[PDB]
């Protein structure tokens, strides 16, 4: 049983694949699985201002671990945790405190 | 090599379950430790949003 919601913004063969393949597919409007591959102005923004967001009952993963899992074996391995999918407003300042180096680490 | 999220391929855990996995886990990758300060900044300043804003008063 996995239910999986997908923003606008989110390529038809990625919620292809979760049709087809899975736990029993189901896409509602609250889901166990929120999928998405933009954070700025889709209709993910309505998962990173609800409270089960604050309150730690929601996490946003980018759809392309879909993609990832369809070029896996079957369902095996790919982590869910390389796809977390933050705010953009964060994600500048992601890459960077991760790219800099040991000499750095500006904050 | 222990590290959740990284090894976060059992079943069931999902979208619900995840934040809280990171979170309990003794020993994280420097990725994630990333990730979650950066995430829990966000949702800091939801929360102290709307107990500011700049007009809600405190008062009994
Ligand atoms: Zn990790």
């Amino acid at each position: 049983g996995q239910r999986g919601w997908f923003c606008g913004s989110v390529s038809q063969d990625l919620r292809q694949f979760w049709v087809a393949e899975g736990g029993t597919i189901s896409d509602p409007r609250a889901a166990d699985f929120l999928f998405s591959c933009d954070a700025s102005h889709p209709d993910t923004l309505r998962i990173y201002q609800s409270l089960d967001y604050i309150e730690d009952n929601a996490t946003v993963f980018h759809a392309y671990y879909l993609s990832a899992v369809a070029n896996a074996k079957i369902k095996n391995s790919v982590a869910l945790g390389h796809f977390i999918l933050p705010p953009a407003c964060l994600q500048k300042e992601i890459r960077r405190k991760i790219g800099s180096f040991i000499w750095e680490q500006d904050q | 090599y222990r590290c959740s999220g990284c090894i976060a391929v059992e079943k069931s855990l999902n979208s619900r379950n995840f934040s809280k996995l990171l979170h309990s886990c003794p020993y994280q990758c420097d990725r994630h430790k990333v990730i979650v300060e950066a995430e829990d900044r966000y949702k800091s300043e939801l929360r102290k949003s709307l107990i500011c804003n700049k007009k809600i008063l405190l008062t009994p």
